[PDB]
């Protein structure tokens, strides 16, 4: 018959869209200052017969999280003390003590001329530094990067401890969540739910391994932006934790001086007791099981009859060639060798593992040119317990001309850490208006 | 039948939930303001469009524009029972600009003139 | 139970062309690696071709004796492997087999199909 | 290519005696401390069956009488006791590199 246009409003149709999401949380550097109280029990509606496509590599939510984190880090340093007066001749000598030693010269005993509350007077002080914190002028020393940037002291009252952050949609928008398992972050998701907000995600800063993240539901999941391109990082999510115990055994003390009328500076004082190298302990047997699971899953993509090898990074900056921690307010760099030293031919390698670590007080967390922060030293012995929840691997081969392939730890790009948690979420815009042919007529 | 629970349902079945869907349509400070202003401007645009059609008082309304069969080669029972709104919206996405234009030209522009003449007489 | 079945063999005039095929069964073709070999009493066993998986960009390798006259390809969606050949010579006469690498690390032809005769004249 | 030499071309062995077949690669087959030499057994009308892998490991389903040996560029297959069921062609293979190579197949017979 004669079909007619009809109009419906409230129609359950959505489109791909990008919009700002807002944070929620349950002193501290993190977002909780900008955030609002959370929904203690976010609602989830399961949708049957929905096959909505997800693509984590294009997900805008990653960029929003990144920008919030950069702004927060900087915001916490705005009221804090400037250390510009510290760029001085800084003469130093060897620390002599009861030591197990380290690289020679790792600790230095330095003395220098500082300003006082009155500009009319100067004072002489001494302090201990790590070799990484200083460079030779030509003995005479200079604080590292005095030739590149101003250094700001972190405020001692501000914790760096992570706070879980939830993101919530604005009105007219909804967040879809993939419920599938063994999902590689792309393609159609067979089961989809709708949520007002995301699960809480802790900010974590680390390299080569992922800490305090979510676990895979059943089996280890391997994904990458382009598996055929060796340049791309491969992310591996574990279905089990591996516990790691890290420590800073030295009994450091903290001393302070007033600089100028408006500020004060904290520095490392005499160290009490034997001086020992920082280190981390992991179970060998647990790690061995973990590698066996990763290798088995790699073969599913790279095929059978391959030899899988692991090796340490061949070179590049200390910031990316080593594992990084921020714990206790101290920054650790660890070699990781002995975790990644193996060859797997016969589904087997052809107590604890102790890794060496180093401490640096002057850092640049986001790798920005012209920026620097000085952490104040933390008094007493520091112990940290955390769990490894994933790995970042790279191919140093791309080999097609052999039966072998070798993997090395990746790093230097923070976006890959956040992608491991946000891959399940997609943002869509709701469009309530639509039309249909159903017959009807109106009087005029 | 929570928000968007109808999304996987047949177009006919979905009509039961239209009210529920409608209820959910409505430097940190700058982020809040930009999101809220856009949500309001968008909301009002949809309402203005219905107002032109004269359908603003209803979730469901009829119009005086005849269907062009070339837009979709399907039966009425085929569309209402064998399709979701998500599938349907994609299928006729090329013609939505045309339909909106027809609704104004064929109904709004014509009826207001005829009713004015009756009021004038 | 892993099985391979060859087909497409037979007598072909020299300078001509033909395609051999192998049907995978009992395993996922997409996650393994495939190889072709040939045999004649005149020469014994000879390896002729290998094909890699997607991360390897489906790269292939050929023996110098067959390179440029033979080509290997696969269809992961149909569980099949194909060996294309042209510019055939009498020297190519022999029994061709579809094979599997078997044991990991220790690459070896652990599984063989029945094979098929190819004759060139 | 890496050339394999295999010998004897043929041998006749009485039942209950040990048989040996040698194989000598032009280049070492070893990698990562492990040999990549493989051996096959074949009977007429049938595809070859993997006999030995990694120069020492019997293939699955292979009888104890078949033993691999050697390292570097010197390998051999040792069969004992000889039985009529063992009459077959035998081949050595180098799997270490592409192209993989075969050659010099040997005929083993009952005396
Ligand atoms: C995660 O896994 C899915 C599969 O579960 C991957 O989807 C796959 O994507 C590839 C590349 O597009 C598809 O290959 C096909 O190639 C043919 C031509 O040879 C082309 O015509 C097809 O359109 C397609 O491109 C493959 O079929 C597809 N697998 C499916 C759909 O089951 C996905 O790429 C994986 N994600 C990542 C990041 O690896
Ligand atoms: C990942 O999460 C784990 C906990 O599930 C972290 O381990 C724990 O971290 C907290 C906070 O740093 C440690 O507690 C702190 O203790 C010091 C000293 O008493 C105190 O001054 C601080 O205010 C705070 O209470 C805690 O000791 C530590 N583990 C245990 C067993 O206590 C881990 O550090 C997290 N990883 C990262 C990278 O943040
Ligand atoms: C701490 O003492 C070490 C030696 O124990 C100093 O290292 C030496 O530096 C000189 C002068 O260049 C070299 O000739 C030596 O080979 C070094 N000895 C080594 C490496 O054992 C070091 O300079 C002192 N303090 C520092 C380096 O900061
Ligand atoms: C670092 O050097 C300073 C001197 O510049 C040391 O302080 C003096 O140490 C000597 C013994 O070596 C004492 O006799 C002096 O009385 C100290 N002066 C003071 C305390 O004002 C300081 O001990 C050195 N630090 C370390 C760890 O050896
Ligand atoms: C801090 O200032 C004092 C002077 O108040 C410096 O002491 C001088 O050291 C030089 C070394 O060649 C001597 O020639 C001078 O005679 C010393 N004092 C004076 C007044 O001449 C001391 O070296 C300064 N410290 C640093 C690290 O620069
Ligand atoms: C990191 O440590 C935490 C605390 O031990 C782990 O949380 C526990 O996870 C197990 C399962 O692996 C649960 O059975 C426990 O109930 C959890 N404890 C809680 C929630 O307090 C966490 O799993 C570890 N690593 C992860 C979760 O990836
Ligand atoms: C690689 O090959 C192995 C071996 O065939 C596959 O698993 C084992 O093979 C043996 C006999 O050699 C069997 O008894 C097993 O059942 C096979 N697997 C298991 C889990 O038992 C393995 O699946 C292959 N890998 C890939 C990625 O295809
Ligand atoms: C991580 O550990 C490895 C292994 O100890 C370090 O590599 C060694 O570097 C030294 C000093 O030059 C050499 O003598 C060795 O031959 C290296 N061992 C190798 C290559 O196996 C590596 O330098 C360490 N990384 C860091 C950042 O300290
Ligand atoms: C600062 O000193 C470092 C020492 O490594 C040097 O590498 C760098 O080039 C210097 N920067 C400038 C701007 O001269
Ligand atoms: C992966 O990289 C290859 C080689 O550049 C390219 O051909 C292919 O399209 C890429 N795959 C993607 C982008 O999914
Ligand atoms: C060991 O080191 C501590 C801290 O510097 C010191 O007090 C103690 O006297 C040293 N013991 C010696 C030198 O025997
Ligand atoms: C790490 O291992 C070393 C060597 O066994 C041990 O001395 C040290 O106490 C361990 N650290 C922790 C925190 O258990
Ligand atoms: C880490 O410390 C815990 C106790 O807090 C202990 O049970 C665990 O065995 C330690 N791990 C290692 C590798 O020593
Ligand atoms: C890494 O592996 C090699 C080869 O087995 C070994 O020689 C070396 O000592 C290992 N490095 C360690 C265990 O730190
Ligand atoms: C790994 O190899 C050993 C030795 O051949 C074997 O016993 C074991 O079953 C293999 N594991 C396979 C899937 O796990
Ligand atoms: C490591 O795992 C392999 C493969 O399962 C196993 O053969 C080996 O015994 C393990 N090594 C240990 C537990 O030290
Ligand atoms: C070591 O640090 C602790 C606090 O963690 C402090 O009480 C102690 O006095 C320091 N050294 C000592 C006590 O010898
Ligand atoms: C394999 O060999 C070819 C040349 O035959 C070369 O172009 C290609 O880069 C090689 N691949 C690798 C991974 O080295
Ligand atoms: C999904 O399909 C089934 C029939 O297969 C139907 O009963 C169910 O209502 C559908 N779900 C939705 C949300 O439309
Ligand atoms: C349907 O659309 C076509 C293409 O625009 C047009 O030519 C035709 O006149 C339309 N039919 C109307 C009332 O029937
Ligand atoms: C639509 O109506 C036609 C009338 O011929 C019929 O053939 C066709 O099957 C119908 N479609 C459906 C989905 O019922
Ligand atoms: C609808 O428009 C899209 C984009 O131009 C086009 O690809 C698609 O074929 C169109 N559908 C039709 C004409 O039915």
């Amino acid at each position: 018959e004669n079909l007619w246009v009809t109009v419906y409003y409230g129609v359950p149709v959505w489109k791909d869209a990008e919009t700002t999401l807002f944070c929620a949380s349950d002193h501290n550097v993190w977002a909780t200052h900008a955030c609002v109280p959370t929904d203690p029990n976010p609602q989830e509606i399961h949708l049957e017969n929905v096959t909505e496509e997800f693509n984590m590599w294009k997900n805008n939510m990653v960029e929003q999280m990144h920008e919030d984190i950069i702004s927060l880090w900087d915001q916490s340093l705005k009221p804090c003390v400037k250390l510009t007066p510290l760029c001085v001749t800084l003469q130093c000598t060897n620390v002599t003590n009861n030591i197990t030693d380290d690289m020679r010269g790792e600790l230095k005993n330095c003395s220098f001329n500082m300003t006082t509350e009155l500009r009319d007077k100067k004072q002489k002080v001494y302090s201990l530094f790590y070799r990484l914190d200083v460079v030779q002028i030509n003995k005479e020393y200079r604080l590292i990067n005095c030739n590149t940037s101003a250094i700001t002291q972190a405020c001692p009252k501000v914790s760096f401890e992570p706070i879980p952050i939830h993101y919530c949609a604005p009105a007219g928008f909804a967040i879809l969540k993939c419920k599938d398992k063994k999902f590689n972050g792309t393609g159609p998701c067979p089961s989809v739910s709708t949520v007002q907000c995301t699960h809480g995600i802790k900010p974590v800063v680390s390299t080569q391994l992922l800490l305090n993240g979510s676990l895979a539901e059943e089996e280890v999941i391997i994904r990458s932006e382009n598996i055929t391109n060796n340049a791309k990082n491969i992310l591996v999510q574990l279905n089990t934790p591996v516990q790691i115990n890290c420590t800073r055994p030295n009994n450091n003390t903290v001393k302070s001086i007033r600089i100028g009328p408006g500020q004060a500076f904290y520095y490392t004082g005499d160290i009490i007791g034997d001086i020992r190298q920082a280190h981390c302990n992991v179970s060998k047997a647990t790690w061995n099981e973990t590698l066996g699971k990763v290798v088995k899953q790699l073969r599913k993509h790279f095929g059978n009859n391959t030899i899988i090898r692991f090796a340490q990074s061949s070179g590049g900056d200390l910031e990316v060639t080593t594992h990084s921690f921020n714990c206790g307010g101290e920054f650790f760099y660890c070699n990781t060798s002995g975790l990644f030293n193996s060859t797997w031919i016969s589904n087997t390698s052809v107590d604890s593992i102790t890794l060496p670590c180093r401490i640096k007080q002057i850092i640049n967390m986001w790798q920005r040119i012209g920026q620097a922060m000085y952490a104040p030293p933390i008094q007493g012995v520091i112990r940290c317990v955390s769990n490894i929840t994933g790995l970042i691997l790279t191919r140093d081969g791309g080999s097609t001309n052999s039966t072998t392939e070798t993997f090395r730890p990746g790093g230097g790009d923070m976006r890959d850490n956040w992608r491991s948690e946000l891959y399940k979420y997609k943002v869509v815009k709701i469009e309530p208006l639509g039309v249909a042919p159903t017959r009807c007529k109106r009087r005029v | 039948l929570g928000f968007l629970g109808a999304a996987g349902s047949t177009m006919g079945a979905a009509s039961m939930t239209l009210t529920v869907q409608a209820r959910n349509l409505l430097h940190w400070g700058i982020k809040q303001l930009q999101a809220r202003v856009l949500a309001v401007e968008h909301y009002l645009r949809d309402q203005q469009l219905l107002g032109i059609w004269g359908c603003s008082g209803k979730l469901i309304c009829c119009t005086n524009v005849p269907w062009n069969s070339s837009w979709s080669n399907r039966n009425l029972s085929e569309i209402w029972d064998n399709m979701t709104w998500l599938q349907w919206d994609k299928e006729i996405s090329n013609y939505t600009q045309i339909i909106y234009g027809l609704l104004e030209e064929s109904q709004n522009q014509q009826e207001k003139n005829e009713q004015d003449l009756l009021a004038l007489d | 139970e892993v099985k391979l079945e060859e087909s497409g063999g037979g007598l072909v005039q020299a300078g001509g062309s033909m395609k051999l095929s192998c049907v995978a069964s009992g395993f996922s073709l997409s996650n393994y690696w495939m190889n072709w070999v040939r045999q004649s009493p005149e020469k014994g066993l000879e390896w002729v071709a290998e094909i890699r998986l997607k991360p390897q960009n489906y790269a292939t390798h050929y023996a110098e004796s067959v390179k440029g006259r033979f080509s290997i390809s696969r269809d992961d969606s149909r569980s099949t492997v194909y060996l294309q050949m042209n510019n055939l010579r009498a020297e190519d006469t022999g029994i061709y087999y579809c094979t599997r690498p078997g044991y990991y690390g220790h690459y070896a032809m652990d599984y063989w199909g029945q094979g098929t005769s190819v004759t060139v004249s | 290519d890496i050339v394999l030499t295999q010998s004897p071309a043929s041998l006749a062995v009485s039942p209950g005696q040990r048989a040996t077949i040698s194989c000598r690669p032009s280049e070492s087959v070893d990698n990562y401390g492990i040999s990549f030499m493989n051996w096959f057994q074949q009977k007429p009308g049938q595809p070859p069956k993997l006999l030995i892998y990694a120069a020492s490991n019997r293939g699955s389903g292979v009888p104890a009488r078949f033993t691999g040996s050697g390292s570097g560029t010197d390998f051999s297959l040792n069969i004992h006791p000889m039985e009529e069921d063992d009459i077959a062609m035998y081949f050595c293979q180098q799997s270490k590199e592409v192209p993989y190579t075969f050659g010099g197949g040997t005929k083993l017979e009952i005396k």
